[PDB]
């Protein structure tokens, strides 16, 4: 273990959402992780455990508020009238499977949007596709980028997928094949890939399914620079999130061995996230951090 | 019909810690009771709501630690 982040520092995290579809779960992105981050780290009682309720009634909330905006066929974007977005499903999905420690979370919202996504954006290859992009192109984080699309967006909807399984799992019957199909694609072409985040990404996800090994693992690994972060010339945000799913993806793999210089680089980013196009590093890094405070020896 | 056991076995785990929230009020178990209430079937519609319900009430009174 290292030293939890402190809770000071989080403070700005807890967060009223407000406008439609998208900047909703900006806005909710936050709290959802500050709580969960400080639920797991436990620092609560040095803090304000009433400040916990507090963040609870917000979450709740942004819940709410984002079911104004769910269509009939359970998918989600910016309006109600709004061709509906792949990634914005898929990120409801991501954020809301963490809130189900939170929150009342209804089952058949949620798995309505993963069923969703599997019926009507996975292709036979198992690649997923966005055919109505977010207006917030700044909350996507390394997504926003051109290259290696079908890979990276692939690999982002899967985790959503791994992350609802346990929820999911009686209801979507669909779920487990989506799963290994997407785990085809990336497996099949992971070795040709060019950016550090791709790597980091689609490493996350076939690691989460026991996919990464053999070269593919080497690749994982030998991609770091120094063993410690995931880089490409571009925002350092990007980085952040990206070695966010690299020590995701090393926790998964339990190689504690290469664990802490990645845990050291991250802690010394001192990125406490909030703030305008931080909604992927900030759900990221926290995401990362906890997971790693939960399992490490 | 496995699946009816399971269905089955969600509803004891979550009615076990939902009834244990209300022992203890931690974080910890409000975690525990509130996933496990989210993880029973719509099948149970109604005593959900009543655990979920319970869950609020909990929550009303306070946590402690």
């Amino acid at each position: 273990g290292s030293r939890s982040t402190d809770a000071e520092r989080l403070k700005h995290l807890i967060v009223t959402p407000s406008g439609a579809g998208e900047q909703n779960m900006i806005g909710m992105t936050p709290t959802v992780i500050a709580v969960h981050y400080l639920d797991e780290t436990e620092q609560w009682e040095k803090f304000g455990l009433e400040k916990r309720q507090g963040a609870l009634e917000l979450i709740k909330k942004g819940y709410t508020q984002q079911l104004a905006f769910r269509q009939p066929s359970s998918a989600f974007a910016a309006f109600v009238k709004r061709a509906p977005s792949t990634w914005l499903t898929a990120y409801v999905v991501k954020v809301f499977s963490l809130a189900v420690n939170l929150i009342a979370i209804d089952s058949q919202v949620l798995c309505g949007a993963v069923k969703w996504l599997i019926l009507e954006k996975q292709k036979p290859d198992g690649v997923f596709q966005e055919d109505a992009p977010v207006i917030h192109q700044e909350m996507i984080g390394g997504l926003r980028n051109n290259n290696e699309k079908d890979m990276a967006l692939t690999a982002f909807v899967l985790i959503s997928l791994q992350e609802a399984k346990d929820i999911c799992e009686e209801q979507v019957n669909s779920l487990p094949g989506s799963i290994t199909k997407a785990g085809d694609f990336l497996e099949a072409n992971y070795m040709n890939l060019q950016r550090s985040y791709t790597v980091a990404i689609a490493g996350y996800a076939l690691a989460q399914m026991g996919r990464l090994k053999g070269p593919l693992l080497n690749k994982f690994l030998t991609t770091a620079k120094d063993k410690n972060r995931w880089e490409d010339p571009g925002k350092q945000l990007y980085n952040v999130e990206a070695t966010s799913y690299a020590l995701l993806a090393l926790l998964q793999l339990k190689d504690f061995d290469f664990v802490p210089p990645v845990v050291r680089w991250l802690n010394e980013q001192r990125y406490y996230g909030g703030g305008y196009g931080s909604t992927q590093a900030t759900f990221m890094v926290f995401q990362a951090l906890a997971q790693y405070q939960k399992d490490a020896p | 019909t496995d699946a009816t056991i399971k269905k089955e076995q969600k509803l004891i785990q979550a009615q076990n810690l939902v009834r244990e929230f209300e022992k203890t009020h931690t974080v910890s178990a409000h975690r525990k009771a509130q996933k496990a209430v989210n993880l029973v079937s719509f099948e149970y519609k109604v005593k959900k709501m009543v655990l979920q319900e319970r869950i609020d009430n909990v929550l009303k009174q306070g946590l402690v630690r």
